[PDB]
């Protein structure tokens, strides 16, 4: 009887597989490919300025 | 109920009531008409990458 | 004009040789106001129809023995607005005219 971790690794093992399959599927809906006619929208984004001082 | 009034069947009032129901199909149209148009507005979009 | 300069494009004596029957244009997708919304060109589509052929060896004149005829996509060509411009990204584009 020497000690014994498996559980442990069968733990991580099963953290690593539902984050993977949950990134996976997140990366999936959120970097698609649009089709044929190309991206319908645009981002538009600006970033205007402000004043700032110094001390 | 005015279309389906009875009176005795002259050619011009069948061909009409033949127009009748061709009426009916363009309502069927425009209720295609009208899906086409939620279809599009109900979908949602592509974007930027 | 321009189908008419390239084609029929062909191997070097391969005898594989692609030809052109015809083209077509879609119907635009999008109408010009909400195009004018949201942000694409005022597209649109075309068809080409085009007809792949390759012949029978030993004989050029030969009669072909494949031929396929497709209806192959390319590109985008934008139309043109009631008022002479164009669509282009959400905004509206003049093309001025030159003098060479």
């Amino acid at each position: 009887n020497p000690i014994d971790l498996t559980v442990l690794a069968e733990y991580h093992k099963q953290i690593e597989s539902n984050l993977q399959r949950i990134e996976r599927k997140n990366q999936r809906t959120w970097y698609s490919k649009p089709g044929e006619r190309g991206i319908t929208c645009s981002g538009r984004q600006k970033i205007k300025g402000k004043s700032i001082p110094l001390i | 109920r005015w279309l389906e009034l009875g009176l005795t069947d002259e050619e011009k009032q069948n061909q009409l009531e033949q127009l009748a129901e061709q009426y009916d199909e363009l309502k069927h149209e425009f209720e295609k008409k009208l899906e086409a148009k939620r279809r599009k507005i109900t979908q949602g979009d592509d974007l930027a990458p | 004009a321009a189908f008419r300069s390239v084609f029929p494009i062909q191997s070097y004596s391969g005898n594989s040789e692609l030809q052109y029957v015809s083209y077509r244009l879609g119907e635009p997708v999008f109408d010009v106001q909400e195009c004018q919304i949201r942000g694409v060109t005022y597209s649109a589509p075309l068809r080409v129809k085009l007809r792949l052929v390759i012949y029978e060896r030993e004989a050029p004149e030969g009669t072909v023995k494949d031929i396929k005829e497709q209806e192959v996509y390319m590109g985008e060509i934008p139309l043109m607005t009631d008022n002479g411009t164009f669509v282009i990204n959400g905004t509206e584009r003049v093309i001025v005219s030159q003098l060479h």
